């Protein structure tokens, strides 16, 4: 929760309006329930909940990049925005997420925000 | 917000409510003397601090137990209030994996 509730407050900012967590048994994370983004759609990933995770997500970033990228082009796929909360990788890691994400179609790009 | 990668090309994506309630539900279920199929699977969250778990890595021995774990896991769910909001995720999950080239 944190990580996510962290984020989404962060988005609001940006995007209008309030995010709410989507209803229990919803394919999406959050929706937004006003603002000019009304009824838009949000997926996270990478908002870590405390700072061992974000450590552990650090240190095997490269390990886990494929299949946390796969699951990253999935998700924009299918919800409006997917925030990442990416101020707390290394700079050796946001090197590679933002050369990872420049490799995805255009359309699943656009749909990738990442929190600065 | 995750996903449970079954092989490199096969995923169920999930939000990170479900992604929560399946790993809890079926880290439960596993028998003492698979805990390392477990370990092998969960690593990504566990060692990673990913959303994800993944059964790429297992042979079809480990994945045929796997998907025991997550059938059995699915029966002691279907007790609870949640369930159907959750039952098309299992179905989903456990689809995938029945269809897994080494399953075949």
């Amino acid at each position: 929760r944190p990580g996510e509730a962290g984020a989404a407050a962060e988005l609001e900012n940006y995007l209008g309006g309030t995010l709410q967590r989507a209803p229990q048994g919803s394919s999406v994370d959050f929706v937004f329930s006003s603002g000019p983004n009304n009824g838009k759609t949000v997926d996270f990933m990478l908002t870590p909940d405390t700072v061992a995770q974000a450590a552990k997500i650090n240190q095997f970033f490269d390990k886990n990049l494929n299949n946390f990228m796969n699951t990253l082009s999935d998700h924009a796929a299918a919800a409006d925005f997917v925030p990442l909360a990416s101020r707390f990788l290394s700079e050796a890691n946001k090197t590679l997420l933002v050369k990872a994400i420049g490799n995805l179609p255009q359309k699943l790009q656009a749909k990738i925000i990442l929190i600065k | 917000a995750g996903s449970i990668v079954i092989s490199k090309e096969v995923r169920v994506p999930v939000s990170t409510s479900q992604f929560d309630y399946l790993v809890s539900r079926i880290g439960d279920q596993f028998h003492s003397s698979d805990m390392w199929i477990k370990d092998e699977v969960y690593l990504p969250m566990e060692e990673g601090g990913m959303s994800f778990i993944s059964t790429e890595s297992l042979n079809s021995s480990g994945l045929s137990i796997f998907l025991a774990t997550v059938m059995r896991a699915r029966a002691a769910s279907q007790a609870e209030e949640s369930f159907p909001l959750y039952e098309n995720v299992w179905n989903q999950l456990v689809e995938k994996l029945r269809q897994d080239a080494r399953l075949g």
